C-alpha cells in the first residue's frame, strides 16, 4: 500500500543522550496533526489539555513541528503558517495546517516534534 | 445584592490577581521576562509543590468566586439568583449558565497553574533540563570517550536496509548537534515571593 | 451547577497521578472520547473565540477605529 | 568485611560501601537526598527513595521488595539464552569516579563465559538507570534474550495505570523466568482477560488499568522483521499511583518491548501491602544476536518530575 514513513524525532533526548525515532506508519496525505493523533505521537506537548490549543483551524502556534527532509511531498506554507510563526528558521510548519499529500505518496519526511524546548539545531545542509 | 457582589468580587478577583502576580514574579525565575512565558498558563503547570502561600490564596480566590458555601463566599450569588429566577426565564437560567461556566473557567485557571507537573521543566518536553540533568552517559567508559553531533539515525547503526520504496538513503546527511551539560546546571526552581 | 463546572475542569486539567477520580472512570472517559470529532468542533469554536475575542475587537478594530 | 576493602578503593562522598548478614551492599545518597540501596555481588537494586516531596523526608520508596527476602524483591536484569544464563552471582564493581555530588554510578561486572556481561547502576537526583551491556568473546554469536524486571509499588490497590501504551499493539505473552521473581510465569497467565498465547491486539485506553490478571508485552516484533518503519512502540510512559501523588517514567534505549504484568487480585497470595506491578523492557519474543565480537547495550531509567 502507498506507505508515507515518518520519523517523528522527539525533543527530548534519551538518558543516553541519543534522539528516539518512532517511525509512524499513517498512510496517506490528509493533516499532519491528525495522523500525529490518529498515530498517538506527542505533537502539543504541555498544550496537549484539551482547550490549550485551537484544535485544528490554525488559530494558535501550538502545533509547530520542525520539518527536514520535507521539501518533497508537502503542501506549501498557506499564509497561516508564513504569517502565525514569522520569524522561525523556515523549518518548522503547523502539522495542523500543513499536508503531506494524497493517498498514493511514498516518502521520508524527518518531523522533530516540539522544536520549542529542545538541545537541538538540526544543522539542514545549505539549500540550493 | 449588586453591592455584596462588587464587596466580595472586589475582595476574591482582586486576591486572585495578587496571587496571579506572585505565580508570575515565582515563574519569571523559570523563564525570564516574556508576558508570552511567564504569564502563559498552560506551561505554568505545577506550582502546588513549590509556591504554597499563593496556592492557598489563589484556591480560596477561585473558590470564592464559584461560590463554595462554606469556606467561601456562596452567599452573594445566593441572594443574586434568588431575586433573578422569580423574575424572568431570560436572565435566570443563563446566568445560572454562566455561573457554571464561571466555575469552569476559574478551576481551570486554578489547576492548569498550580495542579500538576511543571510542564516547564517536565522532563518529557523540556530537552534543555534533559541535557542539564544526566551529566554523565549510562555507560561509563564504553560506546565513546564521553556524544555530540549525533547523525541521522534513522536505522541506528543496526544493519537495516530497506524494501521496495523510494528511497533510503541520499544526499541528506544532516548532523543532529545536541547542547552540553555541566554548564548553568543551576535552573533554580520557582521559590515563594 | 458550580460543582459541575468544577468536575468538568477537574477530570480534564487534574492530572491522572493526582485526581481524585477512579482511574476506571478516568479511562472510560478518554474511551468515549477518544475520536475527537464533536470536540473538535467545539473545542475549536471556543478557542476561536477566546482568540478572536468574540471577533468584537476585530469588528471594532476594521470598522471603528480604521473607519476613523 | 570485604566492602570495606571495595570502600576504600572506590568509595566517594555520596557511595557508602555495607556489608551486614553477609550481603555486600552499596548505599548511593547524592546532593538532593535522594537514596538508592544496591546489593552487590548480584544485580540486584533493591530499594529506591528519591527525593519526591519538597519536605525534609519528602523522599518515597518506589521499588517493591519484601522485608526479609531480598532475593525476591526489587528491580533486577535477566538474562536467558533458553535458561538463565546470569545465575552466578560473580558480580564485581569496576569503578565509581563518577560526578563530584550529584550523580553517582556503579559499574558492576561478572562474566558467563564468552560473555562479559557488565552493568551500571546510575544514580541522578531524579532517576534511576539500570543499564547492561554485554560483549562477545567467542566465535559463535550468541541468542540471548535479556530483560530489566522492575517491581513498583504503589499505595492504593486501584490506583494502577502506565498512561501511554495506547496506539501500540500488545500480545499477551508470560514473563522471563527471573531470580528475583514475585510471580512464576506459569501463574501470571493464569486465573484472569488476556489469552496466554501471543494473540496481537492495538491498545485504545490512554492508560491502562492494572486492576486484572492481565500481564503482556508492547510491541510488534513481526513488524520489527520487516526493517520498515513498523510503528516502533512508545518508549516512555508515565506509570501512576494515584493513592500518593506522584508518578514516574520508564524510558528504554535499545530494548525493543515493553513488558507489563499486574498481580491482580492474587497479590495477597505473597504480600499484604503495597500491591505492585512489574514492568520491563525486553527483547523476548525475537531475540538479539550481537556477533562473534560486538557489544550490546539496553537500558532502562526510571525518573519523576515531581521533586
Ligand atoms: S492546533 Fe492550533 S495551530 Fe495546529
Amino acid at each position: 500500500p502507498p506507505a508515507v514513513d515518518f520519523a517523528f524525532v522527539h525533543s527530548v533526548l534519551l538518558p543516553d543522550g541519543t534522539p528516539d525515532v518512532h517511525w509512524r506508519r499513517a498512510n496517506g496525505g490528509q493533516k499532519l496533526r491528525d495522523i500525529m493523533l490518529d498515530s498517538n505521537i506527542e505533537l502539543y506537548g504541555p498544550y496537549s489539555k484539551p482547550l490549550s490549543n485551537c484544535a485544528g483551524v490554525g488559530t494558535c502556534a501550538t502545533c509547530m513541528v520542525e520539518i527536514v527532509n520535507g521539501k518533497e511531498l508537502l503542501n506549501p506554507r498557506t499564509d497561516i503558517e508564513k504569517e502565525k510563526l514569522k520569524r522561525k528558521p523556515k523549518n518548522w510548519r503547523l502539522a495542523c495546517q500543513t499536508n503531506v499529500g494524497n493517498p498514493d505518496s511514498t516518502g521520508l519526511v524527518v518531523i522533530q516534534q516540539l522544536p520549542e524546548w529542545k538541545a537541538h539545531e538540526w544543522n539542514i545542509p545549505k539549500n540550493i | 445584592s449588586a453591592l455584596f457582589h462588587l464587596i466580595t468580587h472586589a475582595y476574591s478577583k482582586a486576591l486572585l490577581f495578587l496571587g496571579s502576580g506572585s505565580i508570575i514574579h515565582s515563574m519569571e525565575a523559570i523563564v525570564g521576562y516574556s508576558p508570552d512565558k511567564s504569564q502563559n498558563m498552560i506551561l505554568m503547570g505545577g506550582l502546588t509543590k513549590h509556591v504554597p502561600i499563593t496556592k492557598t490564596a489563589f484556591l480560596i480566590g477561585t473558590l470564592s468566586l464559584c461560590g463554595i458555601p462554606p469556606l467561601a463566599c456562596f452567599w452573594s450569588k445566593d441572594e443574586i439568583l434568588n431575586d433573578s429566577l422569580l423574575f424572568s426565564p431570560i436572565f435566570a437560567i443563563i446566568a445560572c449558565s454562566t455561573a457554571g461556566l464561571t466555575a469552569f473557567y476559574m478551576f481551570r485557571i486554578y489547576l492548569l497553574t498550580f495542579e500538576g507537573h511543571l510542564n516547564t521543566y517536565f522532563l518529557n518536553y523540556s530537552g534543555k533540563k534533559s541535557g542539564s540533568f544526566y551529566s554523565l552517559s549510562l555507560w561509563g567508559k564504553e560506546e565513546e570517550k564521553k556524544l555530540t553531533m549525533n547523525n541521522t539515525k534513522r536505522a541506528s547503526f543496526f544493519c537495516n536496509k530497506t524494501y521496495k520504496i523510494s528511497n533510503n538513503v541520499r544526499n541528506q546527511i544532516f548532523i543532529t548537534v545536541e547542547n552540553f551539560g555541566l554548564n548553568t546546571r543551576t535552573f533554580y526552581y520557582p521559590h515563594e515571593s | 451547577i458550580a460543582f459541575f463546572g468544577i468536575f468538568i475542569a477537574y477530570c480534564l486539567y487534574k492530572p491522572f497521578y493526582s485526581s481524585l477520580l477512579n482511574l476506571t472512570l478516568l479511562n472510560s472517559f478518554q474511551k468515549w472520547n477518544s475520536k475527537r470529532i464533536h470536540w473538535e468542533k467545539l473545542i475549536n469554536f471556543v478557542y476561536n473565540w477566546s482568540y478572536n475575542r468574540g471577533y468584537i475587537d476585530s469588528f471594532f478594530k476594521t470598522s471603528l477605529i480604521e473607519s476613523i | 568485611i570485604n566492602t570495606e576493602k571495595l570502600e576504600d578503593k572506590f568509595g566517594r562522598k555520596g557511595i557508602k560501601f555495607s556489608e551486614s548478614n553477609n550481603i555486600p551492599m552499596v548505599e548511593l545518597k547524592v546532593r538532593n537526598g535522594s537514596s538508592l540501596k544496591l546489593s552487590l555481588s548480584d544485580a540486584h537494586v533493591l530499594s529506591y527513595k528519591p527525593k519526591v516531596y519538597w519536605k525534609d523526608e519528602g523522599f518515597e520508596e518506589v521499588l517493591y521488595t519484601v522485608d526479609g527476602d531480598e532475593s525476591r524483591g526489587g528491580v533486577g536484569v535477566v538474562i536467558v539464552n533458553g535458561s538463565s544464563v546470569i545465575s552466578g552471582c560473580d558480580w564485581s564493581v569496576k569503578d565509581t569516579d563518577s560526578d563530584a555530588i550529584d550523580a553517582l554510578q556503579i559499574e558492576l561486572s561478572c562474566t558467563a563465559g564468552v560473555l562479559d556481561i557488565t552493568y551500571i547502576v546510575s544514580l541522578y537526583p531524579v532517576s534511576m538507570a539500570t543499564a547492561l551491556v554485554v560483549k562477545n568473546n567467542g566465535r559463535k554469536p550468541v541468542t540471548l534474550k535479556p530483560g530489566i524486571m522492575s517491581y513498583l509499588r504503589f499505595k492504593k490497590r486501584s490506583g494502577a495505570g502506565i498512561q501511554g501504551l495506547k496506539g501500540c499493539s500488545y500480545c499477551p505473552n508470560p514473563p522471563l523466568s527471573s531470580p528475583f521473581e514475585l510471580l512464576s510465569p506459569s501463574e501470571a497467565m493464569k486465573a484472569e482477560e488476556g489469552e496466554k498465547p501471543g494473540i496481537w491486539a492495538v491498545e485504545d485506553s490512554v492508560i491502562t488499568l492494572l486492576e486484572k490478571k492481565m500481564s503482556r508485552i508492547y510491541g510488534a516484533p513481526p513488524a520489527e522483521r520487516l526493517k520498515a518503519v513498523y510503528n516502533t512502540p512508545p518508549s516512555k510512559f508515565e506509570t501512576i499511583d494515584q493513592g500518593r501523588g506522584l508518578f514516574f517514567r520508564m524510558i528504554r534505549i535499545g530494548f525493543e518491548e515493553m513488558y507489563v504484568g499486574s498481580p491482580g487480585s492474587m497479590w495477597d497470595k505473597y504480600g499484604k501491602q503495597h500491591y505492585f506491578v512489574c514492568t520491563g523492557p525486553t527483547s523476548m519474543l525475537v531475540p538479539v544476536d550481537v556477533a562473534s565480537g560486538e557489544t550490546w547495550r539496553g537500558a532502562m531509567v526510571i525518573e519523576h518530575d515531581n521533586l
